[PDB]
């Protein structure tokens, strides 16, 4: 979910 | 979306005083890979933007004052000002920023200080206004406190209904008062029919209510 | 000092679409990453997106994919927020944010850009002097101001002496009129002693209807 796309869009 | 809850919604106190505020999440802001509460917390004082005071739930930005300071983990947070000042009226806003990001609601810290009775100002239409058909008359009440107040507008001692607006301002962030403006709109042609307009002031610190008048063209 | 200055108020009609800006200075623009934010009648907060001066990539909350659309151009340092589809419930403050990396704050934040959608035209106001008169007198001071009347939509700024004076000033939140039109005041004490050497004018700027008028408040 989304804590994992702002992991990788960082 | 993990969700943010803030209380109490306001709160006042005197300078001086200490105060906690509250920001619960609706589940963990924790980070895993650096062990990081995803928590900020922001001041946004009257009329401007956010100012961000604490990131990391606990880690105050450069340059804030060290009165402010934000502790917990898990969902429960606490902004802290150890004595608050006349300048800290603002709403404070918690963040969490693990996941989409999302911000409570807000708590508002408004100022207590001693009663100040209005001062209290009127002022006939301007002669440009009334050329163009209208007449604004507008009674000032100026730093007050409590911000309850109460307008009447008599013309020549006619209680007016209906035809008047008014608003207060935010409070004062050095002298904790509130300010109010409010607005008789007449008509050039009624405005002409009578000669005494006359705003009549209410407030904490009048022990009878004040009035301010003019005479019409004089 | 780092400074993020945003384009000004807009009107705009239901279905439109409009672009504001966020320019950076006092800084490089690629070395943070930009947010954006939106603000409803002063208080509650909704995040849009995110954007990386860098690449140019953005990651969107799911409640604006495709609604918000986040671009930059690096020559000009300035990003820019387009909203497309418009209704009445995107009427708010836009505002953009800085944040360094994944684990930061958002550490600066422009001053916001204020969108109105409203099927209602644009109208500048009329300015009109508040007059120190000898009712206007308390205690070796005078009150005196301009009203601001009959305009849509907010906001309206208000200086005076060209932002030289601002002690003891109160521009008063707008009321909403019967009409559906804006009016405000704004009001400043001063020395009643100084009336007569000193010279007080408002400033008044009402960018949706290119208002900018200043007066000349002088006693009755």
């Amino acid at each position: 979910s989304f804590k994992e796309e702002l992991d990788k869009y960082f | 979306n993990i969700m943010m809850t803030q209380s109490p919604s306001s709160l006042a106190v005197s300078a001086g005083e200490k105060v906690t505020m509250s920001c619960k999440s609706s589940q963990s802001v924790l980070h895993s890979s650096d062990q990081k509460n995803y928590l900020a917390w922001y001041q946004q004082k009257p009329g401007q933007s956010p100012k961000l005071l604490i990131y990391w739930a606990s880690t105050r930005e450069s340059g804030v004052p060290d009165r402010f300071t934000g502790s917990g983990s898990g969902t429960d947070f606490t902004l802290t000002i150890s004595s608050v000042q006349a300048e800290d009226l603002a709403v404070y806003f918690c963040h969490q920023y693990l996941s989409s990001y999302t911000f409570g609601g807000g708590t508002k810290l408004e100022i207590k200080r001693t009663v100040a009775a209005p001062s209290v100002f009127i002022f006939p239409p301007s002669d440009e206004q009334l050329k163009s058909g209208t007449a604004s008359v507008v009674c000032l009440l100026n730093n007050f406190y409590p911000r309850e107040a109460k307008v009447q507008w008599k013309v020549d001692n006619a209680l007016q209904s209906g035809n008047s607006q008014e608003s207060v301002t935010e409070q004062d962030s050095k002298d904790s008062t509130y300010s109010l403006s409010s607005t008789l709109t007449l008509s050039k042609a009624d405005y002409e029919k009578h000669k005494v307009y006359a705003c009549e002031v209410t407030h904490q610190g009048l022990s009878s209510p004040v009035t301010k008048s003019f005479n019409r063209g004089e | 000092e780092v400074q993020l200055q945003q384009s000004g108020p807009v009107l705009v009609k239901p279905g439109a679409s409009v672009r504001m800006s966020c320019k950076a200075s006092g800084y490089t623009i690629t070395d943070y990453y930009l947010n954006w934010v939106k603000q409803s009648h002063g208080k509650s907060l909704e995040w849009l997106g995110v954007l990386n001066p860098y690449s140019g990539g953005s990651l969107y909350s799911q409640t604006f994919k495709g609604k918000a659309t986040l671009t930059v151009d690096r020559s000009s340092s300035t990003a820019y927020l387009e909203l497309n589809s418009l209704t009445s419930e995107d009427s708010a403050v836009y505002y953009c944010a800085r944040q360094l990396g994944r684990g930061n704050g958002l550490d600066y934040w422009g001053q916001g850009t204020s969108v109105t959608v409203s099927s209602v035209s644009t109208k500048g106001p009329s300015v009109f002097p508040l007059a120190p008169s000898s009712k206007s007198t308390s205690g070796g001071t005078a009150a005196l101001g301009c009203l601001v009347k009959d305009y849509f939509p907010e906001p309206v700024t208000v200086s005076w002496n060209s932002g030289a004076l601002t002690s003891g000033v109160h521009t008063f939140p707008a009321v909403l009129q019967s009409s559906g039109l804006y009016s405000l005041s704004s009001v400043v004490t001063v020395p009643s002693s100084s009336l007569g050497t000193q010279t007080y004018i408002c400033n008044v700027n009402h960018k949706p209807s290119n208002t900018k008028v200043d007066k000349r408040v002088e006693p009755k």
